[PDB]
């Protein structure tokens, strides 16, 4: 049971960010993927989800539009794309798998990923 | 989304001591769904309860919560020295602010 | 003074979870050699069944955790498994493919759509091969290479072999009943309110549950049941977003579907006994597939949805409805297979609405014929052409929905169109039944002695 | 034989203890076909275990058996109208359920056996 | 509200035959059971017969066992004393009365708790 | 077991039912493995059928079982000489084959659980 | 419910059969689900057989039954003492396995069926 994410990159504003999570342990499939936001000294921030046996992906309203997530199933492999990046988008991005609970409530991120900084600097 | 406050901004206690942290939800019905997350500076969080009271898998009993409808609370029952983070409450997509136990 | 007395028999029961046993029509089985779903696997019906009202009786349902929808999934895979095992497996076609544009009579927006693709195919001799041709669909072929040598590949190839379904068999859904055995009972709740969860005060028990007829969809639910007085939202929990919301129409709305294409339907011999059906050439005019809703009828169910949603997010929230964010052809747009061909249709007109507190649309329809089933990765199947135009008549009777999470604001609330898994497809017609085991022993005091 | 199942499951227990009958007529009936061999085996060893209950507490072939069983008022303390002609089985079931198998080893062991030799000793006599 | 009336009181000859009844009116008359007691004019109380809630189990007084029949409608809220071979120690006022047994599903009756009018039998 | 199997089947009533253990000692015992197991469940639930309904009657453990039951000439009005010493259990069935359910439903329901009940209320007494 | 089970299996033949109940309880419960689907049969239909025998003896619902069927000493001629105190099932079964079938046939057909009829006839007084 382990997410392992791509490394820290630095980007331009106007370029696009793709950070990954690979997923090892688990059945990739049977839990859904949800992408969260930490920007530096301030709290979390969700972003959005997606479903890996659809590829069905909830976003958020301010990111509406400019995050696009996918996934390959074959190498258990999620993504999400940042484009439109700006200043404020400077953050650590993590990947979270929610447990099976028993109130079937896919919020309780026991399995986080370890983090994958980008910074947007001219 | 459900707003949520974590007070108090920051809670200086030290060592040995049992603290009581706090969230509220406002923009909610009522219900058992929170979730209390440990995030150590330079690491990522991590899950302390799952549900209104019940305890993530491997987490010591000195964590502990309670709590229904609108008011939930974290009690750390002993302040060890690895229990000094910042805490985060979870209703759903949304996230509370944050309280620093910082040593005094 | 009292003593225990025994009774058998007794009128007590508790949940529990059984493997139930189908029951169709005979006469459907008459007229139908072979449907996917078996009705040989299952037992023919009894005419007149028997609903008992249970008067004074208030059981508990829970819509979200119930067996009969997980068995309903496993039954319905299993036969479309055992269906398919027979027919041919088209592995001899996994061969590059030399794919020309398809020009002769072309509208612009099925431009690219159709592939003229030459390939090199075994024959029922294994000494000798042959050359042979056939249209494809720009979904069902990848790239080989970047370059532009225009040779192609079908999806599957790379993953897994993709079978054909057999010819004969038909893809219509015919109603089955799921039936209780010896000592156990299908609770039915009559209640017309019911959202699924909850006590239920009016209850009756059957013998088996009524036709419910394996149509497989997203987006919307076609062929369905109906509420009997007003729209009905129903999710595991509202608040939350990542669970989808069904909806049930009061009244439905009729959609009709077409690809107007004449095709045709050409064998091809890959082995000694096994053929390979083929597009063949299109008789005539091409033009797209597409799909046409009653625009006033589509408006005032949305606003019977809108205000039911109202109901449950605040009597002045703004109701928006949108389009799919992403995924998956089948997500993405409102699949659904009627009369063989899988059609993929784009309703970004059906969600285009935004809701304030106070003549047809046309739906441009996509064809394929690898199909992957059920959300599953490696088991693919190819759908032979249907010889002829198709035209389809379906009643819309319900929607499966996703709130969008995140909102900054608090006034507007987004539903766009999801699915892809059945389960809550077939749990919009499973929703009013739980199976019970009776409990026939029961002991109670009397004033009885045994001499 | 369907007619009338469970239809007294809202009744007062004494008026769901005259239908009886309709309850007992409704407990006997490819990979499928195994499926539904196992449900069909089930509900015959089902129906076998029941009555193999009813036989060792003197009770075969008997819908309402009495027994030499005191009632205790640990048990359930309410008095006979309650139970007869204000109370449900399945509200009764839900009180006594950690009852139960006490009252079923008092049946199953004590009385029987104890009763079955007295009956062997005095067929002596 | 409870009330019980007997008819069909005559004046009889050694070994004739008579129909007693009595009818009810105030209370559920299919779920108690009923009695037939006798007062001889200068004798005290003496019980005849039992009949239970249903009307399927009837039990008399050793003297009159072959001869006297009770029986019930319980549609019709009527209870009936056919009383054949009457003979001279067969002259009292019979009372229809209510109780002396009751089902499993209800406490113990062993008492009349509602009597009737009187009904004199001579013969 | 086999032995003298429906050898009274063209004999009389009465001197047919002098062989009732012949024939009830004979009613119980790949893909061809579950055809074979379908058909020996199907023979266990007959069976048990026919048991429920004989202990819904208080005929339990009895191959001959008399009942408070009266006969109806509309039934059949021979006389007892004609079926038991001169018919077959056969022609029997033949004859009342129509008038089945009416008795097993005057035995069902009627019989059995109004004499249930008073056994029941004269063991309160 | 398997506590017990067989636990006076060394005891003396008395001893043996106050436990009788524990050993009746003990007797009902792809390619491996049909060969476990035979097996669950099988032990449902030698059940239903054992069961048929006791009933065809007049000993249905009774795990000890008495008989009018008088023992013979050429089947055993060892005194009451030495079979129930001084013996175990297993050494009597060992003793009278070649004469099993006689003693059944003498319960099956003729004490069963004679009492039976006798009942009938004796019903008709
Ligand atoms: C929702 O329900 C509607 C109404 O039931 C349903 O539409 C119907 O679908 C059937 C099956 O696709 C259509 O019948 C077909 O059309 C004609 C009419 O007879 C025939 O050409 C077809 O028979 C051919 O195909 C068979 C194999 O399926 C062969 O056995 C046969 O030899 C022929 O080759 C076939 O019967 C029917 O016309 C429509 N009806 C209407 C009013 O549209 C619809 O499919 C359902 N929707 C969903 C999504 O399930
Ligand atoms: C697809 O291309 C093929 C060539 O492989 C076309 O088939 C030929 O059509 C011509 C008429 O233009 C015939 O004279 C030839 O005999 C055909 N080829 C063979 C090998 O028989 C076919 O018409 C094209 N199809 C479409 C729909 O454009
Ligand atoms: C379905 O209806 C029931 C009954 O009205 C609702 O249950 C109420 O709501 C919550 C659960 O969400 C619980 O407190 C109680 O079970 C009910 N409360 C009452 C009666 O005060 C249920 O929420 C409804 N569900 C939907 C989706 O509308
Ligand atoms: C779906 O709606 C379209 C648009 O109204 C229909 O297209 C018309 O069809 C008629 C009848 O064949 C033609 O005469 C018109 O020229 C078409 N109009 C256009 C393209 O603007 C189409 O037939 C409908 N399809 C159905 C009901 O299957
Ligand atoms: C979805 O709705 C938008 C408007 O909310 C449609 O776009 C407009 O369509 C009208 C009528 O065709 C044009 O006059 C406008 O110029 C369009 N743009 C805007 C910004 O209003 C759009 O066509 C709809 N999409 C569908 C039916 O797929
Ligand atoms: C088919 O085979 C021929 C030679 O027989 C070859 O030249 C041609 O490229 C092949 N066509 C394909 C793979 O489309
Ligand atoms: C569609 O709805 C109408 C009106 O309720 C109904 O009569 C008809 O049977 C429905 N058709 C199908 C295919 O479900
Ligand atoms: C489709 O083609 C067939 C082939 O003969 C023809 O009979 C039929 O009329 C055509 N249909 C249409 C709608 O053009
Ligand atoms: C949703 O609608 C937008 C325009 O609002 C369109 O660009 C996009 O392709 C649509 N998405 C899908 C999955 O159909
Ligand atoms: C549907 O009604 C709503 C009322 O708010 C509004 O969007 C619009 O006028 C109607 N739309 C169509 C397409 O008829
Ligand atoms: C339901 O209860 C009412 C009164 O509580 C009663 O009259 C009626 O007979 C009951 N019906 C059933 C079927 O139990
Ligand atoms: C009733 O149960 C209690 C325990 O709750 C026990 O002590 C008592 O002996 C029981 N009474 C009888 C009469 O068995
Ligand atoms: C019976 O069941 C529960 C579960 O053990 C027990 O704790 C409770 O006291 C009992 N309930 C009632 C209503 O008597
Ligand atoms: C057959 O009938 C004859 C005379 O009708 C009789 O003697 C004989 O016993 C019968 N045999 C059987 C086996 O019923
Ligand atoms: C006999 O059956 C007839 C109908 O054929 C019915 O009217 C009559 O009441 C029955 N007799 C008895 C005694 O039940
Ligand atoms: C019994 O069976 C038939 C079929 O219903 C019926 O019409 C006939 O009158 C009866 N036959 C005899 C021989 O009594
Ligand atoms: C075994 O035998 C001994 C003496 O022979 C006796 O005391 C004891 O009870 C027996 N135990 C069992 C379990 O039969
Ligand atoms: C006992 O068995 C013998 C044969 O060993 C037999 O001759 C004798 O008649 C039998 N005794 C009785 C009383 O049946
Ligand atoms: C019982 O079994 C054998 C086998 O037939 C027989 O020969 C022997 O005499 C008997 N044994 C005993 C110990 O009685």
């Amino acid at each position: 049971v382990q997410l392992v994410q791509s490394g820290a990159e630095v980007k331009q504003p106007g370029a696009s960010v793709k950070v990954s999570c690979k997923a090892s342990g688990y059945t990739f499939s049977d839990h859904f993927m949800h992408w969260v936001r930490q920007a530096p000294g301030q709290g979390l921030e969700w972003m959005g989800w997606i479903n890996p046996k659809s590829g069905g992906p909830n976003y958020a309203q301010k990111f509406q539009g400019r995050v696009t997530m996918t996934r390959d199933r074959s190498i258990s492999t999620a993504y999400m794309e940042l484009r439109g990046l700006r200043s404020d988008d400077t953050a650590i991005y993590y990947c979270a798998r929610p447990m099976h609970d028993y109130d079937d409530h896919d919020w309780y991120f026991d399995l986080w990923g370890r983090g994958t900084l980008v910074t947007v600097s001219s | 989304v459900s707003v949520l406050t974590q007070s108090p901004g920051t809670l200086s206690l030290s060592p040995g001591e049992r603290a009581t942290l706090s969230c509220r939800a406002s923009q909610t019905v009522g219900s058992s769904y929170l979730a209390w997350y440990q995030q150590k500076p330079g690491q990522a969080p991590r899950l302390l309860i799952y549900g209104a009271s019940s305890r993530a898998t491997g987490i010591p009993d000195r964590f502990s919560g309670s709590g229904s409808g609108t008011d939930f609370t974290l009690t750390i029952s002993r302040l060890e020295p690895e229990d000094f983070a910042v805490y985060y409450c979870q209703q759903y997509e949304a996230f509370g602010q944050g309280t620093k136990v910082e040593i005094k | 003074n009292l003593w225990v007395t025994v009774y058998y028999g007794v009128p007590v029961w508790k949940d529990a979870e059984t493997t139930l046993f189908c029951a169709s029509d005979a006469k459907a089985y008459e007229t139908k050699k072979h449907n996917v779903w078996a009705t040989h696997a299952c037992v023919p019906t009894d005419p007149n069944p028997q609903e008992i009202h249970l008067e004074n009786v208030t059981e508990e349902f829970n819509m979200w955790k119930n067996n009969m929808v997980e068995q309903m999934h496993t039954d319905i895979i299993s036969l479309w498994d055992q269906s398919l095992k027979p027919c041919v497996k088209l592995t001899p076609l996994c061969v590059t493919l030399q794919c020309t544009n398809v020009t002769n009579n072309i509208t612009d927006d099925m431009r690219g759509e159709l592939k003229n693709c030459s390939f090199n195919m075994t024959t029922e001799l294994r000494d000798k091969r042959q050359k042979v041709h056939a249209l494809f669909y720009k979904l069902d072929i990848v790239p080989i290479n970047e370059n532009q040598n225009t040779s192609y590949r079908l999806i599957n190839c790379n993953t897994a072999a993709i079978t054909q379904a057999c010819p004969k068999v038909s893809f219509e859904p015919i109603p089955i009943h799921y039936c209780a055995p010896a000592g156990f009972a299908i609770l039915k709740c009559k209640d017309k309110k019911f959202n699924g969860t909850g006590p239920c005060p009016s209850v009756s028990t059957v013998q088996c549950t009524h036709g419910i007829k394996p149509v497989v969809s997203t987006q919307l639910l076609l062929n369905g049941s109906l509420a009997e007085e007003e729209v009905m939202i129903r999710s595991k929990d509202i608040r939350n977003n990542a669970k989808n919301i069904l909806v049930q129409f009061n009244t439905p709305v009729q959609i009709n579907c077409t690809r107007p294409n004449n095709n045709t339907r050409k064998s091809i011999r890959i082995g000694p006994g096994q053929w390979f059906y083929a597009t063949g050439d299109i008789i005539g005019d091409i033009r797209q597939a597409h799909c046409n809703v009653s625009k006033a009828t589509w408006n005032e169910t949305l606003g019977k949805v809108v205000k039911q949603l109202r109901k449950h997010f605040g009597n002045n929230t703004i109701i928006r409805f949108a389009n799919s964010s992403g995924g998956d052809l089948e997500v993405t747009t409102h699949s659904f297979n009627c009369g063989g061909e899988f059609f993929y249709c784009d309703t970004s007109g059906l969600f285009n609405s935004t809701w304030i507190s106070n003549d047809s649309i046309t739906l441009p329809c996509r064809i394929k014929q690898i199909i992957n089933m059920w959300q599953r990765i490696g088991q693919a199947m190819y759908a032979p052409p249907i010889q002829g135009v198709i035209r389809c008549v379906s009643n819309i009777t319900g929607l499966i929905l996703t709130r969008d999470g995140g909102s900054t604001d608090s006034t507007t609330e987004t539903f766009r169109p999801s699915g892809g898994d059945m389960r809550d497809n077939w749990r919009s017609e499973l929703y009013k039944y739980k199976v019970v085991k009776i409990e026939p022993l029961g002991v109670a005091p009397t004033r009885c002695k045994r001499r | 034989v369907f007619l009338g199942f469970l239809g007294a499951a809202g009744s007062t227990m004494g008026a769901a203890s005259m239908t009886l009958t309709v309850q007992a007529r409704n407990l006997l009936s490819t990979v499928w076909g195994i499926k539904q061999l196992q449900a069909r085996v089930l509900a015959v060893e089902r129906y076998l275990r029941d009555q193999q209950l009813l036989g060792i507490w003197g009770c075969s072939g008997k819908l309402i058996c009495c027994t030499n069983v005191p009632w205790n008022s640990s048990w359930s303390n309410r008095n006979l109208s309650e139970i007869w002609d204000n109370m449900t089985w399945l509200q009764w079931d839900k009180e006594i359920s950690n009852y139960t198998q006490i009252i079923y080893g008092l049946l199953e062991e004590s009385q029987n056996q104890q009763e079955k030799n007295e009956q062997d000793l005095l067929a002596l006599d | 509200e409870v009330q019980l009336v007997e008819t069909g009181g005559g004046l009889v000859q050694p070994g004739g035959s008579l129909k007693l009844s009595c009818r009810a009116s105030g209370y559920t008359f299919s779920s108690f059971a009923m009695s037939w007691v006798r007062q001889a004019p200068g004798k005290g109380l003496e019980w005849v017969s039992l009949i239970n809630d249903r009307g399927g189990l009837t039990f008399y007084v050793d003297s009159v066992k072959g001869r006297f029949t009770i029986s019930r409608d319980n549609s019709k809220n009527t209870l009936s004393l056919q009383m054949h071979s009457l003979r001279d120690g067969d002259t009292a006022v019979y009372y229809c009365a209510t109780g002396g047994m009751s089902s499993a599903l209800q406490s113990s009756k062993y008492y009349f708790d509602f009597w009737g009018q009187g009904a004199l039998v001579t013969v």
